[PDB]
């Protein structure tokens, strides 16, 4: 007996639905959280000067690593044991 | 899907039959034959075929070049109507383009 | 599915382990075929192993029968009466006595959707709880609205 | 016309199966099987219960009269000559009353040293439900001793079955020191009694009678019945709990749907702790000296 026109979350009327004590919690909580998070983001150890290539040797020899893992593709050694390992097939128990 | 319920006799094939036995004896007939007979002439089949290939268009536009006209009426006309056929689908249709 | 099979509760055969653990698997017979392929794993089972997986269980009873059979089966038995079929079929050494080993400490009971993961017996003890237990008692059991 | 062999042949196994399921066969012996070896199974069997058995003993344990019976029956209506080496048999007999009396007597002197406070007729009782027929039948066969007998009829009817396992027992006797047949018959015979209650293996029907005399027995005066706790006296489903006084301590209380159940109940439970039959009584002990 009391409609909510077209889609009930969509259009220009919407069904009224409140915020409640529960939600009021939550986003507190996460704000509590996140104002705690920014203090601890305020104070840098070393300045912007200070921090200067400070690892350029490191980050160097990490795309060394890189490279070298795809320099090393080939397609694999292949074996005299399995040709003739294949030929096992046939043994006979006499 | 009712399946058999009495069991073949059990099919005895001997493989040591003069056919299987001699199978594949002269293959080699140009390379250890000092080469005069060369081994498609080893082939027994249609009179088109020997020692010649060829996808299903290849196939039937040769048959009717080579033994066309020794052909009956209609093995004729179902060759010239397969190789129309084969012909546009081969060229006008596929994914490939 | 679950409601497709039967079930049985959590068991031992004989009331096994409480006195002494009695290895439950009897008799393991494998039948192989000398000259044909799909045996290949179950000779070389024969050859290297059955020695030494017989040394280990001295009590089950090892049958081998070579025979012209086309497809190498071990058969299971227990001293539960069940008997368990496998096919050692085309498979590995290593794949062989990995099934015969999971075979060897089988109960026998069979395979089949169990219940709940314990059986307990005498679960009850000091008590089992039953309406009347943490009521308070009153005076000449009377009634709620009773008069004596 | 080229068929599926493996379709008709794996239809075949599914024609075998149906034949099997319309006309159950008849149980077969295993020795009549396709893999038997009897020296085999009879090392085994010692093998795998860790018991040293003089395999002449074992072997004797296993033979029947009936199987020499019917030996006897072959060897004469086929003219066959056996009888001496067949006399020479030497049957079970012997080493199954051997058996039987050694092993009550040890069962008796198990529950007299366990529960002090049982009376004759108790422990009588219980010993005569671990030899019953059920049980031994029943541990026998599930210890391969029913594959492993020798007798006509290979369903192997209870009282052969029971003699073929206490032949074992006295075989054991023989072998081995009564102290490890010891251990041997508290594994696998005493534990068939976990779980069980007294009274479940006892039967007596007068609970009230048998309480007064064991309370007059113990100098305890007057066994009084009281009614302690009651849901729905008019319901189809009433509930009552009668407990018992001495002097007015409470000796024990149960449940029932009318006065006399729960009295009867409340007996049993009484008579429970007096004796030393109790869900809470320590659980047996397990320990090899």
């Amino acid at each position: 007996r009391n409609r909510i026109p077209g889609r009930q979350w969509i259009g220009k009327h919407r069904r009224p639905r409140p915020v409640s004590a529960q939600a009021k919690q939550n986003m507190i909580r996460r704000l509590e959280t996140e104002a705690e998070n920014q203090y601890w983001l305020s104070r840098p150890f070393l300045t912007a000067e200070q921090e200067r290539g400070h690892a350029a040797v490191r980050r160097a020899a990490a795309f060394q690593a890189l490279k070298a893992a795809q320099a090393a593709r080939f397609p694999a050694h292949r074996r005299l044991e399995e040709q003739l390992g294949h030929l096992l097939v046939t043994r006979k128990w006499s | 899907f009712h399946v058999r319920v009495t069991l073949p006799p059990r099919k005895v094939v001997d493989r040591w039959n003069e056919k299987r036995a001699m199978f594949g004896v002269y293959d080699n007939i140009g390379i250890l034959g000092n080469f005069e007979k060369h081994p498609k002439e080893l082939i027994k089949g249609p009179i088109w075929l020997r020692g010649w290939k060829g996808n299903e268009l290849q196939r039937c536009i040769r048959k009717k070049r080579m033994v066309g006209n020794r052909m009956f009426i209609d093995d004729l006309h179902n060759l010239n109507k397969r190789i129309s056929y084969l012909y546009k689908h081969f060229n006008r249709h596929g994914k490939y383009r | 599915t679950a409601r497709g099979t039967a079930s049985r509760f959590l068991t031992s055969v004989l009331h096994n382990g409480l006195g002494r653990y009695v290895q439950q698997l009897q008799r393991l017979s494998f039948s192989l075929s000398r000259d044909a392929p799909s045996s290949r794993g179950a000779r070389e089972f024969v050859e290297r192993e059955v020695t030494d997986f017989a040394r280990r269980n001295p009590g089950v009873v090892i049958y081998v029968n070579p025979r012209p059979c086309c497809v190498p089966r071990v058969v299971a038995e227990y001293l539960n009466g069940a008997v368990r079929e496998e096919s050692i079929h085309c498979k590995s050494v290593e794949e062989i006595a990995a099934l015969v080993q999971k075979l060897a400490d089988q109960s026998g009971l069979d395979v089949i959707r169990i219940r709940k993961p314990f059986h307990t017996d005498s679960p009850s003890i000091q008590g089992q709880w039953h309406p009347f237990t943490n009521k308070p008692t009153t005076l000449g059991g009377l009634r709620p609205r009773e008069v004596q | 016309a080229k068929k599926g062999f493996r379709a008709a042949y794996r239809f075949q196994k599914e024609l075998e199966r149906w034949r099997l399921l319309r006309c159950p066969p008849p149980p077969v012996r295993r020795s009549e099987k396709p893999n038997w070896d009897y020296h085999a199974e009879i090392q085994a069997f010692g093998h795998r219960l860790q018991e040293t058995f003089s395999l002449d003993l074992l072997k004797t344990a296993f033979v029947n009269s009936c199987y020499i019976k019917s030996e006897e029956a072959k060897r004469q209506k086929l003219g066959i000559d056996k009888e001496a080496a067949l006399l020479n048999l030497k049957d079970n007999q012997e080493l199954s009353e051997q058996g039987i009396s050694f092993s009550q007597t040890c069962l008796t002197q198990f529950f007299e040293d366990a529960f002090p406070d049982l009376p004759t007729e108790g422990v009588t009782s219980l010993v005569d439900f671990l030899t019953s027929e059920e049980v031994v039948c029943h541990v026998a066969r599930n210890l391969a001793v029913e594959q492993l007998a020798l007798s006509a009829e290979f369903p192997v009817p209870p009282p052969v079955l029971r003699q073929t396992f206490f032949a074992v027992i006295g075989a054991l006797l023989q072998s081995s020191g009564p102290e490890r047949t010891a251990l041997f018959i508290r594994d696998f015979l005493i534990t068939q009694m976990t779980g069980k209650e007294l009274f479940e293996m006892w039967t007596i029907t007068n609970p009230m009678g048998l309480l007064v005399e064991e309370l007059k027995k113990r100098k305890i005066s007057a066994p009084e019945s009281r009614l302690t706790r009651q849901s729905g006296s008019t319901t189809a489903l009433p509930v009552y709990f009668v407990g018992l006084y001495c002097d007015r301590k409470l000796i024990a209380e149960g449940p029932g749907e009318t006065v006399l159940v729960a009295e009867e109940e409340a007996a049993r439970v009484a008579l429970r702790k007096l004796f030393g039959f109790t869900e809470n009584r320590r659980p047996w002990d397990y320990s090899k000296p």
